[PDB]
């Protein structure tokens, strides 16, 4: 009396693991959980993450344009900062930024918000004519 | 000082034979433990997620913020399926 923190730890490892059985990594059952507590991360995921990814894009894009976000640059950030919008956002934008530095010469844009923020299938479909 | 932590290993398969209790400073990170556990336990900190009370943890904070007070503190370690 009285450690509920292994009940609470017990819990959370039960929706890891059923995450996981699932295609589910642990960051996004945990993100699920952090951004509006749903009771079923696994329902939330396919029912109300896609217009909270669409809204990391939306302000993410309207911070620092122009450097249009691809679902799968939100989705990361998203998910590397246990979602947190706010922190999700900023990392967004942060790793946009490095990823069109990260270019050798373009500046382009399009080549990187069409293959979601990679930096060699932009790099490699950017070059042609 | 140093207090006992007792992690409670967790697998993809998995029901409780195989517990373990680690003496931890509180004021340590839990990338701290992670590399405590590869040495020690030899799981490689990659595949390593911390579950502490209602939180997966962040390996930069330290196991106080979660948080690790007394010993027999209970944690659970969440191997990934490499």
């Amino acid at each position: 009396r009285q450690d509920k923190m292994r009940e609470e730890g017990l819990q959370l490892v039960s929706m890891i693991r059923e995450g996981e059985a699932a295609g589910a990594c642990p960051e996004e059952i945990f993100s699920a959980l952090q951004y509006s507590g749903t009771e079923v991360p696994l329902q939330w995921l396919r029912s109300e993450l896609p217009y909270v990814l669409e809204m990391v894009a939306e302000l993410a894009g309207q911070q620092d344009p122009g450097l249009a976000f691809s679902c799968q640059e939100a989705r990361r950030a998203w998910l590397d900062r246990h979602g947190n919008l706010d922190e999700a956002v900023e990392e967004c934008v942060r790793t946009r930024r490095r990823k069109v530095q990260e270019l050798q010469s373009l500046g382009s844009l399009q080549a990187l918000f069409q293959h979601g923020g990679d930096v060699s299938r932009a790099l490699t479909e950017l070059q042609r004519q | 000082g140093p207090i006992r932590l007792q992690v409670t290993l967790e697998d993809a398969a998995s029901a409780s034979s195989a517990h373990v209790a680690l003496q931890v400073h509180p004021h340590c990170t839990v990338a701290a433990l992670q590399e405590q556990v590869f040495s020690e336990l030899g799981f490689p900190p990659a595949v390593q997620r911390w579950v502490i009370g209602r939180c997966l943890c962040v390996p930069e904070r330290s196991l106080a913020s979660y948080g690790v007070r007394q010993d027999g503190d209970p944690a659970f370690l969440y191997l990934l399926s490499a």
